């Protein structure tokens, strides 16, 4: 069966026909280890990123690209963020890059901030409930988004499959958090350009549209002071 | 000359200037992916020096990449004069339509580059995800040839580092595991004889 010819014939994207699309104690150990959710309204363009301390084990970076809406951030804006100044010497980044020039400019950003790309996580969008306008340079219909994983310093698949969200809904699939947390990378986790709707235990969320804040740098640091400084987020709490 | 054509050769040493211009180029190169090699790889410098630029004036390049070739392939694409304008991923399934480092890999990547100003192509007919069953190792899915034919029907195409199962109408396939030389396009036959009179490269 040729699902590409089938898409041409019917408008059902090939991913519509993927099927099926216990590490449960790990999920409970992650939940037990999670810091309280903390969050801060901040205009990241005008904000001294160095105020966010301590340095982070994981950064999830979700800048609002113009292609999500068909204040947006260009790759010019994003590339000038001083991410290396808040990343721990051994740390990870997950950068949502969209499906256009971001696949190139996001890799430039990663190298500029001192990371090497280790995984390319693809969010593949089905259209089972509505079997598309085109970017001028596009050759094909764009039905996916990429989240690049970078590493600096010394159970899951690289695919997320969900239905294409309703127009104007810019949310990324919550499954990205599951993937990240299952890596057991450390407990200092930062989500830049998060929203009220993405706030989550175990994470510090920083974004312009947050309606409330509870962030306190001293209180936050206290979650990771000894004996808790090097926990992976996947082990038991220390008595 | 529409029917399949091929040239057994080492792509490092063949003079590709004799083949003319193509609307679509596809390559699945043996990148040096800094792992143990079941085949002979091309060094980064050899990949960079590939005479890709002579093969097209206006058209599309499909470049399969993996590992750190995701970055090196972008470099080569740009050095050869292309802008990357799409990226196809092939989601690997079994016969039951289920998906087969830090993460398990369910997919393969194919960069799409454009050179010049192609006109008369059918952009946007297909989408950028392929779902298809895995055949042999290192074997790409036949769906890509259909997408490429719908995008540019009837034009001349060339595949680099192809294998005998890859030979198709409208395509000239170059690879070191093909069966001799098989050429039917008269312009190509002429320039081949002129450049290789004793039939050896
Ligand atoms: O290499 C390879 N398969 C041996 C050949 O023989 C065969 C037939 C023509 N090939 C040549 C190679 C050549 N020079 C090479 C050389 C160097 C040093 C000494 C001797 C020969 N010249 C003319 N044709 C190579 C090779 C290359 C790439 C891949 C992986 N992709 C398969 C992929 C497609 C979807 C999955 C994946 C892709 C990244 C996403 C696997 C194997």
């Amino acid at each position: 069966n040729d699902y590409c010819q089938h898409f041409v014939d019917t408008g059902h994207r090939p991913q519509n026909f993927i099927r099926d699309v216990l590490i449960r104690l790990k999920d409970e150990l992650i939940a037990k280890s999670n810091t309280p959710p903390m969050y801060l309204q901040a205009d990241i363009e005008a904000f001294d990123i160095r105020e966010l301390t301590p340095k982070f084990d994981v950064i999830l970076l979700e800048p609002p690209l113009e292609e999500y809406y068909r204040k947006c951030w260009t790759w010019d804006d994003i590339m000038k963020l001083e991410i290396d100044e808040i990343a721990a010497p051994r740390s990870f980044i997950f950068l949502w890059c969209g499906s256009g020039e971001g696949l190139d400019l996001g890799r430039v950003c990663l190298r500029k901030w001192g990371y090497r790309r280790c995984e390319d996580i693809c969010w593949i969008k089905t259209n089972k409930n509505n079997p598309k306008t085109l970017d001028p340079k596009a050759v094909f219909q764009r039905t996916k988004e990429h989240c690049l994983m970078g590493i600096k310093g010394t159970v899951d698949i690289d695919l997320i499959i969900t239905e294409e969200p309703e127009i104007g809904n810019i949310e990324k699939p919550v499954e990205i958090f599951h993937i990240i947390e299952h890596f057991c990378l450390g407990r200092r986790r930062l989500h830049l350009f998060g929203r009220d709707s993405t706030i989550r235990p175990g994470w510090l969320t920083v974004g312009p549209t947050l309606t409330n804040s509870n962030y306190n740098a001293e209180t936050y640091a206290s979650y990771f002071s000894a004996p808790n400084s090097y926990l992976t987020g996947c082990t038991e709490e220390i008595e | 000359l529409f029917p399949p054509q091929w040239i057994c050769c080492d792509i490092r040493y063949l003079d590709v200037s004799i083949l003319g211009k193509f609307a679509v180029v596809m390559a699945d190169p043996p990148w040096d992916i800094h792992m143990e090699l079941p085949y002979g790889t091309l060094t980064d410098d050899e990949m960079r020096r590939l005479n890709i630029p002579v093969l097209q004036d206006d058209g599309f390049l499909f470049l399969w990449v993996t590992g750190r070739a995701m970055e090196l392939g972008r470099e080569c694409l740009n050095l050869w004069g292309y802008e990357r304008v799409d990226e196809i991923i092939w989601v690997k399934t079994n016969q039951l339509q289920r998906i087969i480092h830090w993460l398990n890999h369910g997919k393969e990547h194919c960069l799409v580059g454009v050179k010049g100003n192609p006109q008369g192509f059918n952009q946007g007919l297909d989408c950028d995800v392929i779902v298809a069953e895995v055949r042999s190792t290192s074997h790409k899915p036949d769906e890509i040839y259909g997408m490429i034919e719908r995008l540019s029907p009837g034009t001349r195409k060339i595949e680099l580092f192809g294998r005998p199962h890859n030979v198709q109408p409208n395509w000239i396939t170059l690879g070191n595991q093909l069966d001799g030389i098989h050429l039917l396009d008269p312009d190509v036959v002429a320039r081949f004889k002129q450049r290789y009179p004793d039939g050896i490269i």
